[PDB]
């Protein structure tokens, strides 16, 4: 979304995503803030976030969310979206998906994978040999 | 005897079995 | 150092790397030790004597016991 | 062992080289 | 595509949910514990491995299992 | 599916380099493939046994061809001490003037045998090259038709129930009585007809085997019923082997020692042995209850044992079922019993030659007894290791309650404490007395150190017939009941054999031995104790309770809880195949040591030089290892250049072992993240593309990979040097 | 500067400093004595100077003559 | 076969090579002088010590080889010093023991195990003296083995 | 390796003794120079050659050195 959204002004570096990001999936973070702030890049280096709005390319789901972690925590920044572009273009959103922050309770979201009891109660391995189901599974 | 055997066979199987069973087998593998 | 042991245990003793065989000798190591060995007199011209023996210049002993000696570089 | 022993042997080992390639493509 | 299972020891702490890096697991209402909620899983096709969730678990045996499974690129942490 | 795999979607859907080596790896687990039923297993354990057996048969075929086209049996019948065996030819376009000379062996480039396949066929009767080109013939024949058996069961009209895989009563029956008991009164007659006929200078062979018979009395006397005509006319003691000079027509006798000429069993005691045994075999194959309504069944004689006190709980109720219906219990079963026997089999062979000539050729004695000891230690590492994948996967605790069994997993915790005491015990214990004399003998005081005689071992030998210790009991003392029973049977023989001072059989021990003995028991425990707790262990730990879930192999459960590193059965397995190794390496050192000392008539620098470890690395190590990496020099090679080349290459191949072993994987994942940037950005080199993407070894891939180099390496270190010790020092 | 103390004071008591210097090429240097305890006694090598020891390779004799010590007073 | 050491030549003849030994090395001493004096010492040792070996027995190589078989005629060579090594090594894991037992009924027996309690430590050094009768009397009581303990899934 | 090559080269070619004249005679006769150009030749005429006087160290006051060696090794 909003894919001509200022980007933060860092200086290249080697450790940005590859071709393979180009033939495959390639994560996007757009965040707001209000001050020039300086922050670690996930590939290795320092950047200057944008005052206003600021949009970056990275190869991996993990580094989007790492990046958004230090931008939660050495600023209060909190409204940062993460999206998934295939190499077809079309966008998908990832981070938060609700709007609301994974480990904050919220409405409307249904559990999944749940078990039920402890995992003592796990069958054992040989009442489910040659069969397409695992100990997990009640 | 057959001196001429061994001196036929080792190279094909030290050169010419490999090389062809490597790329049978990286065709497989890959396809 | 594979390859010479390779050659040496087929007998092949001509194909190795070796003074005898296929020399690579450290013609810069070499060169500079030549140069020190000549500082005294054409780049130290107050030097009496090289700063190390073991560039060149000449051997000396003490208690019929070598001290220091050029210690020359091959392969 | 003449030659053609060893010939003999060769063919032998060819026969069960095709066994032995027919079983495992059976498998 | 490693398999993330909650089971009903869960406190919902939501530690786990924190030390999550890939956004794999959540919080959702529940009514087995007085925090009301429970962890969930429902992007696991995400999940690399790294139990930093199974680790940050406070329960006495983890309540959150995660099970290495079928490899792929998401799980293998590739950049390239 | 169509993908390398084939067998796990899971795999095949990997887009890394890892599908290909996970997909060799996990290639013969056929019980976890996707599309896999008990049936289908089963089937295809039959056809791969077929295709196993197979393969066997084409390598002694190989072995015997190579022997009779370019070895020199023939030369080697005549004089079988004054030349030496010859494995096969070498043709190597890198050889030199000096290698090519260095190996000629007279009229060609070949390698000295040192299998001992030349002194076990010249035994057996076999005197002509064409003999050899014969039997390799038929065994090609053989291995024929076994893959074409193996091809035919596999397919849907000859394919087995999973009923007739599972009938143990009959398949119990029909190995005991045919495949242990006819096979063995095969070998026999073939003794008496070819063996014992050539080895008293009368060649008998398929043209006239039916003509000539073996006894001049014929088979009337064992009609009749006086067997003793059989065992009449022994050899006169002074027979030469190969020739008819000093010959008798006893078929069967009983003789207790070994041939003065070749120091080798007696050939009519042997056919004699196999008839017993193969009578026993066939009178124990019929235990069994099969269709004819006569014998046992196995579940009712299990459940029939089960003690009325209650100590071992519901008995043996549900053990058979267990077995039956586990594979991977069968074959630790096997493996076990099959490492006990080919230990056996060294053991039995070393002290008592069976071969005519072996004892003289030391280079294949101790190449042979190194061989099977290795090889037992890993057929015991390996039924150590399946039985903890059977009790991962094929053992459920439901049916079997109060079981054996179950009650050794309920009490495991006792048994590992027990074997870590009597493991740490062995180890401080005996290394505390092998450093104290060490230090002592630094200091130049040897008197002042710890030599405990091994009494205990010294008295078994004493009642075996020994008399250098002056025990006296049982058979070393003539007027014991067991020695005037046996005077007149085999004791004569046996006593001469045992006393001879110069021979293997009940070699004299010393301090020294006691000493190693006690190391080779401290390997043993700590060994079993890493292997024991690893298969009790499998299923569940306080660390980890939910083992079981995790399968057999799995690389850990991460750094949570502590760490959770080698958590998995298989690395205890992997841990337990590093001290299989020493322990071997000890045992095959304390062999070969004590043997070199023998053999060079110089038995005091090993009674003196073993009770330390500096004279282990001095007189054995160092001391024997000048004629090996003697093999070439800048002054010249010599024959022996390939053994020294050998034991660098294993020197190397083991710290390439290290390598994986010390750096795990998230180093080298980096370095190829590091590697990938570089190939995709260089010029020239782009239009390349990788279709799997590189990726780092596993977690467990590495494991097996270092596991895998130093062992590669441990075995061909010691080949090399024993084999270069023993040749050089005689030779 | 314990350790210093420690080196100086060895070559003071228990070391052949003086013979070294009579003789420096005939005498081995060595500051270390063993006491007689187990038989480790035969580690007091005869390095010459009357007294036997441990010989020393860490050049301390060398380091000391080159500067100017004479007497083990100082 | 085995033989008392003093009626063994080999055992002479080593005691002769460590005299020669160190002979050789005092001889290039002088009588009375730093040394000399010191293998004298150890020459006198080294007769004693042969001395007192010779009660021993050893084979050919002429080392004293110990009969561990418990024979009475041996009970100096093994079967004493085997008691009195069990004898300290109960004494040292009973009073362990005890002191734990001690501990664990404070506070923090952790910060006792930390730091020592040198009075109640040394309380149940001093104590243990009989250590064997104290073994028992706490089996009979049933104080020494436990019940129930900790253990995994699969008992 | 850097302080095998030192004490291999030094032995060899620099360390040694020198008779009347000039005659020069190292520790290790010029046997760095073939010796040192192959792995066998480091593993046989260095650490094997050279590891004699550390495995015979035993009886003598070097003996320490001898069990420093195994106990290093352990
Ligand atoms: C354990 C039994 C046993 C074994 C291992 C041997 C082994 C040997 N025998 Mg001997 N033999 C035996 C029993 C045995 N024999 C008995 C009981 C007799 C008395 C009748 C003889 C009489 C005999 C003579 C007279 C001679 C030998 C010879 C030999 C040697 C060479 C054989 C050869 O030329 O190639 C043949 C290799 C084979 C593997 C033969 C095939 C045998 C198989 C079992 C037949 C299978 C046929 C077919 C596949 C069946 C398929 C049906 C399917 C439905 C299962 C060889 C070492 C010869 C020799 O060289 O002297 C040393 C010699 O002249 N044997
Ligand atoms: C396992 C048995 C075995 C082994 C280890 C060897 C080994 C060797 N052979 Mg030999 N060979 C064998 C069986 C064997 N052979 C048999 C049964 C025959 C009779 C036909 C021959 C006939 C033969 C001839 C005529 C010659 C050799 C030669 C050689 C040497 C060079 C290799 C070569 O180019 O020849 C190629 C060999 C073949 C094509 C025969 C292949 C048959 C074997 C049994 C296949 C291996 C299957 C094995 C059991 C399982 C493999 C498992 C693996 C894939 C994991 C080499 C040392 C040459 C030589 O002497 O050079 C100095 C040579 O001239 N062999
Ligand atoms: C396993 C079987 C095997 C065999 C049969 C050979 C055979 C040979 N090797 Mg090789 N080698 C092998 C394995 C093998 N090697 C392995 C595994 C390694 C890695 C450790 C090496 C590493 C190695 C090196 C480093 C060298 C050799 C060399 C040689 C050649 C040396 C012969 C010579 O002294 O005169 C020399 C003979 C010639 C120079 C004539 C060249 C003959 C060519 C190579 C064969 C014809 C090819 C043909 C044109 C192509 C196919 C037909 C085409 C019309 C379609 C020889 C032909 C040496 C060499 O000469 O390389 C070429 C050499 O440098 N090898
Ligand atoms: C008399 C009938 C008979 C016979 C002869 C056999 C024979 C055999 N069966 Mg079989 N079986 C039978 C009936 C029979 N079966 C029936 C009725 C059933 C149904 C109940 C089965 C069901 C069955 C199954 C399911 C399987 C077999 C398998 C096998 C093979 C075992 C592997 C092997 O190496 O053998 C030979 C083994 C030995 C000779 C003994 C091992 C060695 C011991 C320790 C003795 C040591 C000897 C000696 C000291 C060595 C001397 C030194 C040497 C160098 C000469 C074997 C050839 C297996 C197989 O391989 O499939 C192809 C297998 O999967 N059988
Ligand atoms: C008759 C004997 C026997 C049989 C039938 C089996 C059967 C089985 N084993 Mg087992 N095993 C055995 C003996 C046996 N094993 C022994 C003796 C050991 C100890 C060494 C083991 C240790 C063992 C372990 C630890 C495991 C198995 C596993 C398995 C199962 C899967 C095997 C697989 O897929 O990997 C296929 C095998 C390979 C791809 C070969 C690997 C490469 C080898 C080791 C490299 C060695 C070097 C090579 C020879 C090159 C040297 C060259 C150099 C000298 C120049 C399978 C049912 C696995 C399992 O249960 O799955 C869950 C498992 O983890 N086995
Ligand atoms: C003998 C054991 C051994 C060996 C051979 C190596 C070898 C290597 N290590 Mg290493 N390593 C070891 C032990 C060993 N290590 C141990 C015990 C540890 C634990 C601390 C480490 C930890 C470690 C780290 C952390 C790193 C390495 C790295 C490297 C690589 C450096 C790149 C290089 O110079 O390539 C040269 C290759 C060799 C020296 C191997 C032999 C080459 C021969 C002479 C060529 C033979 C070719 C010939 C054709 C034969 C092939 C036949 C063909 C048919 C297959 C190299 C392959 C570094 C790396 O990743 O690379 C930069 C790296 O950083 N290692
Ligand atoms: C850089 C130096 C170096 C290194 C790293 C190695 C490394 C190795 N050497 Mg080696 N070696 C070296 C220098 C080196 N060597 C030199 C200079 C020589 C002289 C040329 C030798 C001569 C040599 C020989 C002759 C042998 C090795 C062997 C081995 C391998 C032993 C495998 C193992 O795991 O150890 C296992 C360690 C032991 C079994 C202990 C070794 C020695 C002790 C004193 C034996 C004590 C036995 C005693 C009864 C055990 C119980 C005592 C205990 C209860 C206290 C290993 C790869 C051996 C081999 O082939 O691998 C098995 C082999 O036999 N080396
Ligand atoms: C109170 C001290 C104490 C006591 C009574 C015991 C008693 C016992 N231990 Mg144990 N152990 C101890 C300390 C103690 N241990 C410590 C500190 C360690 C860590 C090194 C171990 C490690 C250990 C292992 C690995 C094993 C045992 C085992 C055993 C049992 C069999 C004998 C044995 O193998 O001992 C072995 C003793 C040692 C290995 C070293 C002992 C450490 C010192 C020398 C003694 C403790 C001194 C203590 C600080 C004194 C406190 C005095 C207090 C008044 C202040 C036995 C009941 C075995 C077992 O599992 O039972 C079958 C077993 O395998 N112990
Ligand atoms: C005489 C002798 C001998 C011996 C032998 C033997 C064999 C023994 C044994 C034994 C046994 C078979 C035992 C068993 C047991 C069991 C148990 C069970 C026990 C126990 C105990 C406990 C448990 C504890 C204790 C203690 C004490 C008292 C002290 C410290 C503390 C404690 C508590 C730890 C011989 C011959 C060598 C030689 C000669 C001499
Ligand atoms: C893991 C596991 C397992 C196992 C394992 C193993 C590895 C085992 C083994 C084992 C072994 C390895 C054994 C052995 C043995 C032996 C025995 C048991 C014996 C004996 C005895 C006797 C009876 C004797 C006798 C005699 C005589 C006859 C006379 C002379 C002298 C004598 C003494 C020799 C199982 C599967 C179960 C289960 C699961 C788990
Ligand atoms: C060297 C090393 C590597 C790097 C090793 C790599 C990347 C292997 C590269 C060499 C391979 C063996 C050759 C591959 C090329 C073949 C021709 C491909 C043939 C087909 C195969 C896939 C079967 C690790 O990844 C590693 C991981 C964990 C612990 C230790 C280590 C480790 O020591
Ligand atoms: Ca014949
Ligand atoms: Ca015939």
């Amino acid at each position: 979304l909003n894919l001509k959204m200022p980007s933060p002004s860092f200086l290249g570096s080697t450790g940005g995503w590859l071709r393979c990001a180009e033939t495959e999936e390639k994560y996007a973070m757009t965040w707001s803030s209000d001050q020039q702030h300086i922050f670690e890049m996930p590939t290795g280096g320092a950047a200057v976030m944008n005052s206003g709005d600021n949009l970056l390319y990275l190869a991996r789901k993990e580094q989007a969310l790492a990046l958004a972690t230090q931008l939660r925590t050495q600023f209060k920044i909190q409204d940062y979206k993460i999206y998934r572009i295939f190499p077809s273009g079309e966008v998908q959103y990832l981070h938060p998906k609700d709007g609301v922050l994974p480990y904050q309770v919220n409405k409307g979201r249904e559990q999944v994978g749940r078990v039920k009891s402890t995992i003592g109660k796990n069958v054992n391995p040989a009442q489910v040999k040659f069969t397409s189901k695992a100990t997990y599974d009640r | 005897s057959a001196s001429y055997l061994p001196s036929i066979l080792v190279p094909t199987v030290g050169l010419i079995l490999p090389f062809a069973s490597m790329a049978i087998l990286f065709i497989a593998i890959e396809k | 150092y594979i390859h010479n042991d390779t050659m040496r245990a087929l007998g092949r003793a001509q194909d190795m790397f070796s003074d005898t065989a296929i020399q690579l000798q450290p013609v810069f190591a070499q060169w500079i030790q030549q140069i020190h060995t000549l500082a005294p007199g054409n780049t130290a011209v107050n030097a009496l004597a090289t700063a190390s023996y073991a560039f060149g210049a000449d051997t000396v002993t003490v208690g019929s016991k070598i001290a220091m000696m050029p210690i020359k570089l091959g392969t | 062992i003449t030659d053609n022993q060893v010939f003999v042997a060769l063919i032998m080992a060819l026969v069960c080289g095709y066994l032995a390639v027919k079983l495992a493509k059976q498998l | 595509a490693h398999t993330v299972k909650i089971y009903d020891n869960c406190i919902g702490c939501t530690q786990c949910v924190r030390a999550c890096p890939l956004d794999v697991l959540e919080m959702v209402p529940w009514d087995g514990c007085k925090a009301g909620q429970m962890a969930s899983a429902p992007r696991t096709e995400d999940c690399v491995g790294c139990k930093r969730c199974e680790t940050a678990c406070p329960t006495d045996f983890l309540s959150i299992r995660v099970y290495l499974g079928g490899e792929t690129t998401r799980s293998m942490g590739l950049a390239y | 599916a169509t993908k390398f795999p084939k067998f796990s979607q899971a795999l095949a859907s990997d887009p890394t380099t890892r599908r290909i080596w996970y997909g060799i790896a996990t290639a013969h687990d056929f019980e976890s493939h996707d599309g896999m039923t008990e049936e289908n297993l089963y089937q295809k354990i039959f056809a791969s046994h077929f295709g196993h057996l197979a393969i066997i048969f084409l390598w002694t075929s190989g072995n015997l061809f190579h022997v009779a086209w370019q070895g020199n049996f023939e030369q080697w019948v005549a004089n079988p001490l004054k030349t030496k065996p010859l494995a096969h030819a070498i043709w190597d376009p890198h050889f030199g003037q000096a290698a090519l000379k260095a190996f000629t062996r007279g009229d060609t480039v070949a390698n000295i045998s040192y299998s001992g396949v030349y002194h076990w066929w010249y035994t057996i009767g076999i005197r002509n090259n064409v003999e050899l080109y014969t039997g390799a013939l038929g065994l090609l024949v053989l291995s024929a038709v076994f893959l074409l058996a193996g091809w035919l069961h596999i397919q849907p009209k000859f394919k087995p129930s999973l009923s007739w895989f599972k009938n143990n009563e009959s398949r119990l029956n029909h190995h005991l009585a045919g495949l242990f008991g006819v096979s063995s009164l095969a070998w026999t007659g073939h003794l008496v007809h070819v063996a014992i006929p050539a080895s008293r200078g009368q060649h008998v062979g398929w043209d006239n085997f039916i003509m000539t018979p073996p006894h001049p009395a014929g088979l009337q006397p064992f009609f009749t019923g006086n067997w003793s005509v059989y065992a009449q006319s022994p050899d006169s003691m002074q027979h030469v082997f190969g020739t008819s000079q000093g010959a008798g027509t006893a078929i069967l006798t009983f003789l207790g020692g070994f041939h003065p000429q070749t120091q080798s069993l007696w050939l009519t005691d042997m056919a004699h042995h196999h008839l017993a045994i193969a009578v026993i075999f066939i009178v124990a194959g019929h235990m069994y209850r099969t269709n004819f309504g006569i014998g046992h069944n196995l579940k009712t004689i299990l459940e029939a044992h089960r003690p009325p006190s209650g100590r071992l709980g519901k008995g043996h109720i549900g053990i058979y079922q267990t077995l039956t219906n586990s594979l991977h219990f069968q074959l630790g079963l096997a493996l076990a019993s099959l490492s006990v026997v080919t230990s056996l089999v060294a053991q039995h062979m070393y002290a008592m030659p069976p071969y005519a000539y072996m004892a003289f050729d030391y280079v294949t004695q101790s190449a042979l007894y190194t061989h099977h000891q290795y090889i037992a230690g890993l057929l015991i590492v390996g039924a150590f290791a399946h039985g903890a994948i059977f009790f991962i996967r094929d053992y459920d605790p439901e049916q079997n309650q109060d079981n054996v069994l179950a009650r050794m997993l309920a009490h495991k915790e006792a048994v590992i404490s027990h074997l870590s005491w009597v493991s740490l015990f062995l180890g401080f214990h005996t290394l505390g007395l092998y450093v104290h004399n060490d230090v002592v003998v630094a200091f130049g005081n040897p008197e002042k150190q710890i030599l405990i005689e091994p009494i205990f071992a010294q008295w078994i030998q004493a009642t075996s017939g020994k008399m250098l210790y002056g025990f006296q009991v049982l058979l070393s003392s003539s007027t014991s009941n067991a020695s005037v029973a046996a005077q007149q049977l085999w004791l004569p023989g046996w006593l001469e054999a045992v006393n001879n001072e110069s021979n293997s059989l009940f070699l004299t021990i010393g301090p020294g031995d006691f000493l190693v003995h006690h190391a080779i028991a401290l390997g043993l425990h700590t060994t079993t104790l890493i292997l024991v707790k690893g298969a009790l262990d499998a299923r569940g730990s306080k660390l980890m309770p939910d083992k079981k879930d995790f399968g057999y192999s799995f690389p850990c459960d991460g750094p949570g809880r502590g760490g959770t590193c080698d958590i998995s059965a298989w690395d205890a397995f992997y841990l337990a195949m590093f001290w299989m190794l020493n322990t071997i390496g000890w045992v095959t050192f304390y062999w070969h040591w004590k043997h070199l000392s023998l053999w060079q008539g110089n038995v005091a620098q090993f009674n003196e030089s073993s009770t330390y470890l500096m004279g282990w690395l001095r007189d054995y190590l160092w001391l024997n290892s000048s004629p090996l990496i003697n093999g070439y020099n800048p002054y010249g090679m010599n024959s022996l250049a390939v053994w020294s080349w050998m034991f660098l290459f294993a020197h190397l191949v083991w710290a390439t072992g290290f390598m994986f072993l010390i750096s795990w994987r998230g180093y080298w994942q980096e370095l190829i993240e590091t590697l990938a940037w570089a190939h995709e950005r260089t010029p020239l080199a782009n239009l390349i593309r990788w279709k799997d993407k590189p990726v780092a070894l596993s977690i467990v891939q590495a494991r097996l990979v270092g596991l895998v180099h130093f062992t590669v390496g441990y075995i061909l270190t010691y080949a090399a040097f024993v084999i270069a010790s023993t040749a050089g020092k005689f030779s | 500067f314990i350790w210093l103390s420690g080196m100086y004071f060895h070559g003071a008591r228990f070391s052949n400093y003086v013979a070294w210097l009579s003789n420096p090429t005939g005498i081995k240097p060595s500051a270390q004595v063993v006491w007689p305890i187990v038989g480790q006694q035969i580690l007091n090598a005869d390095v010459g100077g009357g007294m036997q020891g441990i010989q020393i390779t860490s050049g301390l004799f060398q380091l000391w003559r080159a500067s100017g010590i004479v007497n083990e007073l100082q | 076969v085995l033989t008392p050491c003093q009626q063994s030549e080999a055992f002479h003849k080593r005691e002769i090579n460590e005299v020669r030994t160190l002979e050789n090395r005092q001889a290039n001493y002088e009588a009375n002088s730093p040394s000399y004096l010191a293998l004298q010492s150890q020459i006198d040792q080294v007769h004693k010590r042969f001395d007192k070996y010779g009660t021993l027995l050893c084979g050919q190589d002429g080392l004293p080889h110990l009969i561990t078989d418990g024979d009475w005629r041996h009970a100096r060579e093994f079967t004493i010093p085997a008691l009195l090594f069990l004898y300290i090594t109960g004494w040292i894991g009973w009073v362990g023991r005890s002191y734990l037992k001690y501990t664990k009924e404070t506070k923090n027996p952790t910060e006792q195990e930390i730091i020592l309690d040198v009075p109640m430590a040394l309380k149940y050094m001093l104590s243990g003296f009989l250590w064997p009768l104290s073994a028992w009397q706490e089996y009979r009581s049933g104080q020494l083995l436990a019940k129930e303990d900790e253990i995994t899934v699969s008992p | 390796i850097v302080i095998f090559h030192f004490s291999w080269k030094m032995q060899s070619d620099v360390w040694g003794t020198v008779t009347s004249n000039g005659a020069i005679s190292h520790i290790t006769g010029g046997n760095f120079a073939q010796s040192a150009i192959t792995i066998n030749g480091w593993l046989r005429d260095f650490l094997w050659a050279q590891a004699s006087q550390v495995i015979q160290s035993y009886g003598s006051s070097l003996s320490a050195y001898g069990l420093m060696f195994l106990g290093a090794h352990f």
